[PDB]
């Protein structure tokens, strides 16, 4: 994955 | 590409070099006599 | 005429209601370069490009409206570098002004970075025209359509491998309608009319809907193979989704 | 002739009338680039540009006059670094003269920075022209139209972020007017004239007109995403803010 | 028209279903240069080359889809680092953000690297025509085929020899039909009529079937030659690898 | 001929009788670029700009006739600091002449620095022409007209911010009356003739006229904003002053 | 693009390959006799 | 059309069945410049070179099928160097991922060094053409033969001498076929007909039969000299060799 | 190379050079009498 | 032919007698740049500029005939500073020659230094022509004018000031008188005969005179602002001056 | 034909027997550049200048042979350093050869050095032409004369100040003559003749007469300012002096 | 060089010079007369 | 410098300019009257 | 400068332009009647 900030 | 829109009349802003071809066949065409 | 808003295909407003993820992605485009090497034929000069040097700009605002990404801009990074230059210089000292007296934090740096290129321009890739002229009078029809291609590639930062990558394709159509007379009506008297109008699409739209189709095939592509989440798993069959999932086979040729 | 204030379009007039902020906000603007491209085709130079390379001091005079920014000088800042050494050179002997004696301050930096290009230039979208002519006498008109769009985004300098970002297009209009009598009156003898009439839209004026519809995209959608307050919450519904907020819908094509 | 994926050719369809290996293969493409040398004739422009200059974004491609390898992005490089410098220098102090506060890993390097040239092109092969013309009424049609040429190495990066090596080609099939009428049907009168075709295949599209045609070649050589193994042997015998190895022969003239 | 003074417009006449200040502001103009992009058509030679590169000496002369300002010579401070290196290398040592003996003070720096472009040049705004010929004898005329553009801005050094700034036009007038007679006077004798002539406009004087325009412009805005006084309040209501703040309303397409 | 006025016609001027046409046109339309 | 491998000559054929040395040599091949300095003439670009500059990545094809070498990649060297600085400052630190964890070896380094140059490219050597034609019916044939020529030289890396060198050559044929009908049938009709057909050489496939024929000839040679051995003795008069041997000869002229 | 459609006749937009041509090889052709 | 002193206007023989001063005062002319940037249209070169590069060398020999100047060589100081370090090293060994043996001062540095550009260069500002021919016989004349600008301004070397700016204009006046007969003299003879002139200004020469009036509107102007005194307070009222002072009103246009 | 000496004009004859100096003295000449920006037009290629680039090579042989200076080779300076430099090393060593053994003295270096340009070059100033046909045979003439001009100043190289200071010009003269024959001599019959002729001055050898002439200004200026002496005060009234002292008052136009 | 094919007739894309002398050659040679 | 061959007829591939210098040289040549 | 031979006649290697001026030149020329 890549990380998801929100 | 990129369409240019030009007069094929030189008459308008066209090419002059067709004026020649374009009487030529138009007095080939007229089947008009003279009224007399 | 007035100025207004720059005119949308289909693909944005595709691109706009796209269903919502979890959390957004921070994002850095740095250069996507015009590697298509195609300059534009006479009548126009020798020197100016077939495809707009702008795609960097336009890819970034399409991030952007596609309620996904967060980008960070490295265009002008040199300027930004250089802004932050004039406040950390006076922030040592007593001369900051009323506004910057708190301190700056560090730049945001992203998670991923896409970039791409133009993989080619070709010009008249098909051409045609019908024309007929009776005694007189007749019209004539011509078309010649162009072909362009946007290459996009998302790396991870951490590693540096490519995590999906993504061809898109578009069809410049430019076309030509004209009409004209040149006849002797009644004896030693010429009528003669004409009337035309061609048309040709924007290089610069047809460039803006290529990169908006691509980003969707990548925003897809990364809930295909789990590199992010959508905010529900009900909205996996998305009516948006599965237009852009059954559009995954390529045509033929 | 003589000479006058530069001539402005609906939205400059459209510009000045906003509602007031509580405060205004430093920019700088750095650089703005001819990133369409495009040069223009013959009977012109093979070097002239379609689009003028000044889109940098347009956009701060566009902010300038919108009552919203304060705009810092950037493009001139090796000039102004210049000149700050030969005052800050003379104030550490006593060589200064009777202007500046008094300590400057450092420079006002900004806490945004609106940058962008001109993403492309297309020449020659649409084209068209009616002709007629009976017995001699006879009149043409003919258009084309142009269309140049302009990117400009606005840069979070603490973070790196970029806020918005708004596409804003103008279609730059040529047309030409004629008519010529060549004819036979009365025998032997040839009557003949010819009236006509061209006009061009300077692309130096829509670029400017392009680029004052863009700051109003960028401040009214600053007072939707709550990056900056109006000084009334009475005036949202200013009726020229709820005109570029009917616009944000993109026209289809 | 609409935008949609990149089209593709029979070897597409061809190397999407090659056999599974054990495992994959990292792998670096650095550039591909365009080493043809040759540029457009009249009346395009000086200036515009034959073959685009994105040869190295449609191998890394290729190598995405084939199932057999990882590509590691070294042509934006310089930016690569460039981001993860934005993040070292903040990981030292405390000013992260909330993303990134992991330590991020060293950069994946590869076992193999490719790369390679666009070896020559060559403009008008083969031409030829047909043309007839009875009284009045007549048709005529051309062709012309160029020919491109593709070279990939794959180099070992521990030791630096040149494990394989293969050209592959392609000819590029131009045509144009058309018909045309200009006779006398009844006295005065002219009927005249001209439909015409042309169809030009893309260049860009032609060097992208004969990357991945050549990608095929490297991945059948390689189970040849013992550089890797398939995920079984009975799958030696695979209908789409027979078909590349029977083409191993090159053709004679 | 014999050569005199430039000839002026009626704007240096008007820019000579502005009313007195209290005291005049020392200003730097470093470089006013042609950032205009547009270079001459055929039949000029491909490198002839349309706007001469002399817009820097042009502003500090009308800076200096407007009995307003003091200007310092930072175009050739190159080779105004390579004077002084002379003076001061030879001042340690005795071997000075019998000027220079008294040591030099420094260089006098500015409190504010105008700086500014040409923003655009545009040809063939509009053109049109009437003729006419009845049997032998007639007579035509033409004209075409251009438009430039200056910006200019006042930085205060101090801080960096624009404290003003102003974009003055001006239309270049090129036009030709012509008439010829051919004719067969009695028989077998050809009557011939043909008087004509052409005017352009220079624009280097248009380009002189329209910079002594933007010095008015700014320095009645400063009258209004408080950035400087004038030397009586009573003569805020001056004749020239009220021309130029009535012209600040600008016109309309 | 950019628009240029230019005459039709060569005594004026203008484009000098089109005067050929021109005549021709005007002797193919005029009908006045010779007064006499 | 669909891709294959690049085509061969009979020299490619004569190429791979060269009797087996008993060992391989490592060769280095760094740079083969387009020494001819002969560019296209009208109607292509003034820019395209005569013959591609690709004859580096053709040798080291060449030089592999021979199955007598083993080439490094040496013109790729600057990107190889960079991938093993990826790797060794991994080394160093723990953060080195499953693949590379074992030290990796120094680059293996050449015995000889072949080198060359494309020495000229001379157009129209020869031409002709025959034409002929009868009432009405007639056919014509035309040809143009061009000339290249490639020296290859091979280098000893310990000493620094040059141990042999050959020139090899290669026509470029290109010739046209053409016959065309111009002929009244039966009264006031019309007949008439063309077929034509020409056909170029690729110079791009003759520039890789003159080096595939250099490589045989530097192979034979050093049998001849004693640099290299045979597996076989009995195998000096082997039927691909004594062709190659008793072509040493030159042609005269 | 690059194939561009062009028509052939400047009636349309073409050379004008071939214009005499293809009324002196269409005049050359008809056999259409007056009617009387 | 043979040579001579260049030719000189009516403005060399009004600047050699000019009043005495007290004292000259010393000057330094670094750079006068062709600031025009026009070039020579067709049939010239490309290449060639419309004004020379040599008005540097102009303003020095004009300055140096005024009798008010002593001028420092700036322009070769590179070549200058060379010579005097090969004198300076071999002052510090025993081996200078006959000549050179005394110790050299140090250069002598000015208290101005006047500097200045061609500001534009206009060509055709005005033509005309006026032809007739009755009866076989007839003449024609025609007319061009050029326009050429020259700026000038001293400098003041210790604060960096500007004390005065002129600027100077000068017409280039070209022309060509034609006479020419073509008429049948008795019965089948043909008389003919054609005699014509032209001249055109050299833009040489007139950029000589426009340098030469600059200067006395440069001395003039400091003997009114007292920057320098004239050997008597009786001679302000010289006759040459006062030519110059009631030119200091422009012409109007 | 040939070789031999270059012809010179009446000005070498005229500087050869100048009067004798007491002593000669030592010059450097650097530089003399083509300021002129002049190219030859068509059908001459567009890169070649109309006057030659070798004027310093000119000036040195002038002053050489006019008996009153040394001139000292500074144009190859860097190549006569490097001679020294080869020489000086050497003499370290105990490795000189026979010659170069004794020990080198330093550069002789001069008390002025004379430095000038070319200041422009004007093709056509004048043209004119005559011609004239009677029944089958006549003749015309023409004339075109080009001008130059040449500055040379004299720098004393102790202060830096410009000594004297002259402008020569000269004129290149071209013309044509032609007659021609066409004609019916007795019937059916057609006799016909045609001679021509041209001449061009060669503008290298009017440039090498418009700096002999320089020279002699040079040299009797500075016995009039008393800069040097003649060897006897009785010849001040050579005949050759009051030549060129007669010709210091200029020409009028 | 490079042979490109092209059409010597300006019926089919050719060069529309030699379409005067392409109909003069083949009227010069016709034998055909009228039919009645 | 280089000799390239091209055909002097416009038959064949050749400069369509002088074809009617071609057809008038050879019909000012002939001798052949009509066998009737 | 350079002084390149070139044939001053369209049959052979020549500008073809001068071929009408030649015939008629030669044609004024000719004396020759028609033998019979």
């Amino acid at each position: 994955v890549v990380p998801q900030y929100g | 590409g990129t369409m240019t829109f030009q007069f094929r009349n030189p008459n308008f802003g066209g090419n002059p070099n067709n004026g020649a071809f374009l009487l030529n066949s138009a007095q080939a065409q007229n089947s008009y006599k003279d009224p007399s | 005429a007035r100025p207004t808003l720059m005119p949308r295909a289909q693909s944005y407003k595709d691109l706009t209601h796209l269903p919502a993820p979890t959390g957004k992605i921070f994002v850095s485009v740095y250069n996507i370069q015009d590697e298509t090497g195609q300059f534009k034929p006479y009548p126009a000069s020798n020197f100016s490009t077939a495809v707009p040097q702008s795609a960097t700009a336009m890819l970034v605002t399409a991030l952007k409206d596609s309620r996904w990404f967060i980008p960070l801009e490295r265009q002008g990074l040199q300027n930004l570098l250089n802004e932050r230059k004039i406040i950390r210089a006076a922030q040592e000292n007593g001369t900051v002004a009323i506004n910057n007296r708190i301190p700056l934090q560090s730049l945001t740096a992203a998670n991923i970075m896409v970039e791409g290129s133009i993989i080619g321009y070709e010009s008249n890739v098909k051409s045609g025209g019908v024309g007929a002229r009776y005694f007189g009078i007749g019209a004539d029809t011509q078309y010649q359509l162009d072909q362009i291609a946007v290459n996009l590639r998302v790396v991870n930062v951490s590693t540096g491998e490519i995590l999906s990558s993504v061809n898109t394709s578009k069809t410049i159509l430019s076309y030509e309608v004209q009409a004209g007379v040149f006849r002797f009506i009644d004896y030693q008297r010429l009528l003669e009319g004409e009337v035309g109008y061609t048309s040709n699409e924007p290089v610069m739209l047809c460039l803006m809907s290529a990169i908006e189709t691509g980003v969707i095939f990548l925003i897809n592509d990364g809930i295909d193979r789990g590199l992010w989440d959508l905010q529900n798993k009900a909205e996996r069959q998305n009516d948006i989704l599965v237009k852009y999932r059954h559009m995954s086979v390529p045509p033929e040729s």
